[PDB]
């Protein structure tokens, strides 16, 4: 009855938290639900010598989660008037979205994101990825086994890195840590007295008369309402930051998983080839496959060449001598 | 919503808040029955009855004790009243002087033996004791005063036997007329009337019971002044022998020890949860489903509206269609195995809609999309032979309403004092 | 003389069971690595009480038998007297003294209850007298003085006496060493295991590492 | 109480202004990259291969009409990466080697 | 001593300001520290005119 004198403070916090809870499911929908048809791979797993056994789903697990997704789920580790709502999309549905996106990317490339899925051999697809970054496609077909071996070794190093170092998922650990710390501080603000005589209402209402026991209860009510308002404001700011990160994640998914990126250092260092999505507790993990030049050599160059009084300029490439 | 028309969606209204109806009070049984049996003229038999809870209900309810006058406090509140000391003065008083035992009243004993103040806080219990204090040819064991130099003041320790001198002749240890002794005998006999009969007068100059235990039901409880509301559930937490309460991480009362039997009780404060309302628009229909968040479906009919509860309805809570989701308990919707697009979300992959299976609210698992398989081969490609031109629409907000606030006018209407 | 108290003097501040948690409190505690006063029995001089007294006794023959408390100890006002007479424990508040030189062969209150180390804490808050104790067997010798380790102290006796105490003196038996320390208001971070036993404690005002631990 | 009630409103307006400013920056980026040019970014301006866009005003906002090219009628073909001819490996300069 | 009764508000503001102060240095590092090796120019400052 004393709290009823305050008005709409007690309901606008509910409205703000309901808006945040809707916005989380909107973020998850916008990040993961970008494909309309749930694709799946053929049972033959010969993708030009490229090994995809670590990111494709394994039927031995109960859920349809891969080995890398299981490692990511293993690396990532309230009662008094507080409820934690479950997410609308369960982890099985998120894993089905990531499996569909990865299967569509492997079997088609650009075309399942640009429209209907178009099958193409994976060697030809990666040759077109090479032709998209200024390297002629004969370099792939003359080095296909070497490229497949390098990709298999680079995939195999990631499992060792994730098993050894668990501090890579700092942001996904920090989301859970921030929510747990905020809830713990909000609960532990109950035991404070806020300048009143006691933190228990029964002691105030039994050991004191009503005409200033109401004032002491008013002090306690004002302190607890201020704590609730501070928690709601911090949740609003954190929700805005998480929404910005989710928009960036959806942008990277659309421009690197569903296609090929020409933006410098947007998706991995070097010249970008393709990408893989993996689900994670409160997040997404992209495996960026990129092309990095390695072994330099000196050459003597020139802008053009005289020949019978005519200046010849190269159509593609530079001039070298030795 | 503060509106007469409700649009389609899920809306949260109130909380579940299962309420108790029973109270348990528990205390140790060391009531410390004070030794009133050892109690019930000048050198008092004043016994400092202390360090115990006094039960005057025995003296009030048993047969022989008759008078129950009380001053300072009400005579019916005595069993609820605690004392630093209970000064009990068991006396043998003649009834004509029993009538003088009052706050502010004079008389023979009240003027010459001892005095009581006008603001006296105490009780007087008396009964005739002729067979214990009356002797043949008079009882001379009790001596009283009919002479004194000057009137008394309350609680003045005066025990003397000196001769009071009234005449001009100095007495000095020799008695006589106008050489009066203080001590005179009323000489109690069994043949006297009620006004001359002796009374056994005790001037008492100046606790909650424990109830039986109820387990596995959410009740209000009190354990040695620790009050709470919850389910007193039997537990197995190893308390230290001096430790009587258990606390959580959040410094809340998680476990208690009963003062009568050394058992460890875990406490769960009933059950609570948001009562969300799942409805289509009131433009279409008025059929409503109800979702209790975080509550098992086997405990909502236990905490039905007949029990004290913040929900107080039974139209959409009387069983019938009851489904258990990971969000909680959904009442009023039927689970359909067919998967559609999500119309009204619930949680954990459950959605609800208004469909003709005539029309009713149904619940289902959401459908991700159409199943597809790409015919991948290492020598086959698929090339389009035609196209289409698509013009899509994308809508973006740019700027909202600009506002301005006059704080002085908002806080103070037209008050110069408020300014 | 003085010696090192190490991490001794940790008692249970309340009758609250906590399971596997780190709880921070601010009470009258003995500081870690403080100068605890050393005494050997061949005397028993009258010592101040202050806010509280931590007592430690290392003996096997049970020479130390009790304590006497009081503001003046001149048989004019109330004066505490706790004596173990090898069968029971007797607590009295009488004015008079049992012997002119204190040894072992109207009162408003009366209560009857190097292989040995007994630890005690006596404190007086709003007149209420609280005694914490811990009796343990030890193997080591009288060099190393107090044993370097950890042990929690459990409450035994609460008294409603309301008697001011500023001076106290131990009472022996005539027909062993002891240590006296003083309690100060300190903040301690106590560690509770699964069974509620205080397994370890951190003194928040000792060094910046423990200050960071309490932070 | 009234000052706190005003402060809460101003704080929520600040948060909403930050969100609206982020949306306006996104709209300006979309207008600059799709109305004033052609976008190679996948699914930035309409699904499919982006051709052009048209801006329209709206109450408190903007509406983009994205004209895009979507391939429609598919056909299977038998493909190969290169072709042997007189001991030489011929690769296509652009396009796909197919066979019916 | 009166301020000790209010609670953990001071620790809340210290934690928030510490997070902001860490985030400023993280922003500066993310903007500028995008190179691995510190490159230096050749001593002859002639680049095509
Ligand atoms: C692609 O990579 C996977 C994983 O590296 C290859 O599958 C086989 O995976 C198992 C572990 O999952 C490797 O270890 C083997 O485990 C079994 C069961 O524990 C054990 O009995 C064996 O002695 C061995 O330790 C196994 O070596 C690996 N197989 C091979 C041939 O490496 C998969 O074969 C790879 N596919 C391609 C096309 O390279
Ligand atoms: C209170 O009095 C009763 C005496 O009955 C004690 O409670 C139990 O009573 C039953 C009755 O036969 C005995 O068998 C038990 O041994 C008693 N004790 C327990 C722990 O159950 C009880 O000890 C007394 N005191 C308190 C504080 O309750
Ligand atoms: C809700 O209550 C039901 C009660 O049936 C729980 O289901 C199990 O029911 C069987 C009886 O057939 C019990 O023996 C089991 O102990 C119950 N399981 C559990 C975990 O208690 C159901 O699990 C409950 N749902 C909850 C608690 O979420
Ligand atoms: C490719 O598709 C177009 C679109 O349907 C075909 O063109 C005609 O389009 C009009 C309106 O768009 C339809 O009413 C006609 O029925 C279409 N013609 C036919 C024969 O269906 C076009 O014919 C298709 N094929 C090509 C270009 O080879
Ligand atoms: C290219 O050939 C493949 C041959 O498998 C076609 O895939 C089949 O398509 C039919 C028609 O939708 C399905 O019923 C079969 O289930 C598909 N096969 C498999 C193994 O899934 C494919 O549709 C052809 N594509 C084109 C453009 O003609
Ligand atoms: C190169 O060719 C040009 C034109 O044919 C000629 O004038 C010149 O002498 C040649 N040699 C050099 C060193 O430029
Ligand atoms: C759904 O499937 C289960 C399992 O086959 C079956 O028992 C149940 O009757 C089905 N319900 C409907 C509405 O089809
Ligand atoms: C190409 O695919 C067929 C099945 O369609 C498979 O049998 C064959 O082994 C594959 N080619 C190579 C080189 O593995
Ligand atoms: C403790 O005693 C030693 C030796 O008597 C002395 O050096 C030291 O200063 C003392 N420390 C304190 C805090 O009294
Ligand atoms: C002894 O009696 C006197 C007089 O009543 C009193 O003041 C004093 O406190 C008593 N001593 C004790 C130890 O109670
Ligand atoms: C010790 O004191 C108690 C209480 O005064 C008494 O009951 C007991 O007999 C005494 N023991 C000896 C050995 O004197």
């Amino acid at each position: 009855n004393l709290l009823l004198q305050y008005g709409s403070f007690c309901t606008q916090l509910k409205r703000a938290l309901t808006g945040i809870a809707v916005e989380q499911d909107k973020n998850t929908q916008e990040v993961f639900a970008q494909v309309k048809q749930i694709y799946k791979t053929p049972p033959i797993k010969y993708f030009g010598g490229f090994n995809f056994s670590q990111i494709l789903p394994d039927p031995s697990k109960p859920s349809k989660r891969s080995f890398i997704e299981d490692l990511l789920f293993n690396k990532v580790t309230k009662f008094k008037g507080l409820t934690v709502l479950p997410p609308l999309l369960t982890d099985e549905m998120i894993a089905q979205y990531t499996s569909a996106l990865l299967a569509g990317t492997i079997t088609s490339g650009w075309t399942f994101g640009a429209g209907a899925a178009l099958q193409i051999p994976f060697a030809m697809q990666m040759a077109y990825r090479f032709n998209g970054i200024g390297v002629t496609q004969n370099v792939l077909y003359e080095n296909q086994k070497l490229i497949a071996n390098q990709f298999n070794s680079a995939i195999g190093k990631i499992q060792d890195s994730l098993s050894s170092t668990a501090s890579a998922l700092g942001k996904l650990q920090d989301v859970v840590n921030h929510n747990a710390q905020a809830l713990n501080t909000l609960v532990k603000q109950l035991s404070s007295k806020f300048g009143a005589i006691s933190s228990v209402l029964n002691d105030i209402f039994s050991r004191l008369d009503k005409v200033e026991a109401e004032v002491q209860i008013d002090r306690l009510i004002t302190g607890r309402l201020q704590s609730l308002q501070t928690y709601v404001t911090q949740q609003l700011i954190r929700a805005a930051e998480i929404r910005a990160s989710a928009n960036l994640a959806a942008t990277k998914m659309s421009e690197c998983v569903l296609g090929q990126s020409k933006r410098v250092d947007f998706c991995g260092k070097g010249y970008h080839l393709m990408s893989f999505p993996q689900s994670a507790p409160h997040g997404v993990v992209f495996l960026h496959v990129t092309y990095v030049p390695a072994q330099e050599k000196n050459f003597t160059t020139a802008p053009a060449i005289c020949h019978d009084g005519k200046a010849h300029f190269p159509r593609e490439g530079v001039f070298v001598s030795n | 919503l503060k509106s007469f028309t409700v649009e389609k969606g899920i809306y949260q209204t109130s909380n579940f808040r299962v309420q108790p109806t029973e109270s348990i009070v528990r205390f140790p049984n060391i009531t410390n029955l004070c030794p009133f049996d050892e109690v019930f003229v000048y050198a008092w038999n004043r016994k400092r009855i202390s360090n115990c809870v006094a039960d005057y209900s025995v003296l009030y309810n048993l047969a022989p004790f008759f008078t129950f006058k009380c001053y300072g406090v009400s005579p019916t509140k005595l069993n609820d009243l605690c004392f630093t000391n209970v000064y009990a003065d068991s006396f043998v008083i003649r009834g004509d002087e029993v009538r003088q035992i009052a706050p502010g009243q004079t008389g023979n004993i009240a003027d010459y033996n001892y005095k009581l103040p006008d603001d006296f806080t105490g009780c007087v219990i008396a009964w005739n004791s002729n067979k214990l204090d009356s002797k043949v040819s008079g009882n001379y064991n009790y001596l009283y005063r009919l002479f004194r130099k000057s009137n008394l003041k309350p609680f003045e320790r005066d025990i003397s036997t000196e001769i009071y001198q009234a005449g001009n002749k100095p007495c000095n240890g020799v008695a006589g007329f106008n050489c009066y002794f203080p001590l005179r005998s009323y000489s109690f006999r069994p043949t006297y009337g009620v006004g001359h009969q002796p009374y056994r007068v005790v001037v008492l100059s100046f606790p909650k019971k424990s109830t039986n235990l109820v387990k596995n039901k959410c009740v209000n409880f009190n354990f040695n002044g620790l009050k709470g509301t919850g389910v007193l559930t039997e537990s197995n937490k190893k308390f230290l022998p001096f430790q009587q309460f258990g606390r959580d991480i959040a410094d809340t009362t998680d476990a208690v020890r009963d003062p009568q039997t050394l058992e460890i009780l875990d406490i769960t404060p009933c059950s609570f949860g948001g009562v969300s309302v799942i409805t289509p628009g009131t433009n279409t229909s008025n059929q409503v489903a109800v979702l209790y968040q975080g509550v098992n479906c086997t405990e909502v009919p236990v905490a039905i509206h007949a029990d004290q509860l913040t929900p107080t309805w039974r139209v959409y809570s009387t069983g019938s269609n009851v489904f258990q989701t990971r969000a909680g308990c959904l009442i009023g919707a039927e689970y359909v195995n067919n998967s559609y697009e999500c119309d009204i979300p619930i949680g954990a992959g459950i959605c609800a809609s208004y469909q003709t299976q005539s029309q009713s609210i149904i619940a289902y698992t959401m459908s991700l999309g159409a199943e597809n398989s790409v015919a991948y081969s290492n020598n086959s490609i698929a090339i389009p032979t035609n196209f289409t031109i698509s013009v899509t629409t994308e809508i973006l907000p740019v700027s909202m309403t600009k506002t301005s606030v006059d704080c002085t006018m908002y806080i103070c209407g037209d008050s110069t004092e408020c300014s | 003389a003085y010696t090192n108290s190490f991490t001794r003097g940790v008692y249970y501040p309340d009758k609250v069971f906590r399971s596997s948690v780190l709880h921070s409190t601010q009470d009258l505690f003995l500081p870690f690595f403080s100068n605890v006063t050393w005494f050997h029995v061949i005397d028993n001089p009258v010592l101040p009480f202050n806010d509280g007294v931590y007592f430690a006794s290392i003996e096997k023959s049970n020479i130390i038998r009790g304590w006497i408390f009081g503001t003046t100890l001149d048989s004019k006002t109330q004066s505490l007297l706790i004596v173990n007479n090898a069968t029971n424990v007797v607590i009295k508040v009488c004015e008079f003294q049992f012997c002119n030189d204190p040894f072992l062969d109207n009162c408003t209150f009366e209560y009857v209850s190097f292989k040995n180390l007994r630890e005690f804490v006596f404190k007086n808050i709003d007149g209420y007298f609280k005694i914490y104790s811990k009796h343990t067997p030890i193997i080591v010798r009288e060099p190393e003085d107090l044993p370097q380790g950890f042990s929690a102290l459990e409450p035994l006796v609460d008294l409603p006496i309301g008697i001011n105490i500023t001076r106290f003196q131990t009472l022996l038996a005539l027909h062993a060493a002891y240590y006296v320390g003083y309690l100060q208001p300190r903040t301690f971070l106590l560690k509770y295991n699964e069974n509620g036993t205080i397994t370890d404690a951190v003194d928040c005002a000792l060094d910046p590492l423990s200050e960071t631990k309490c932070t």
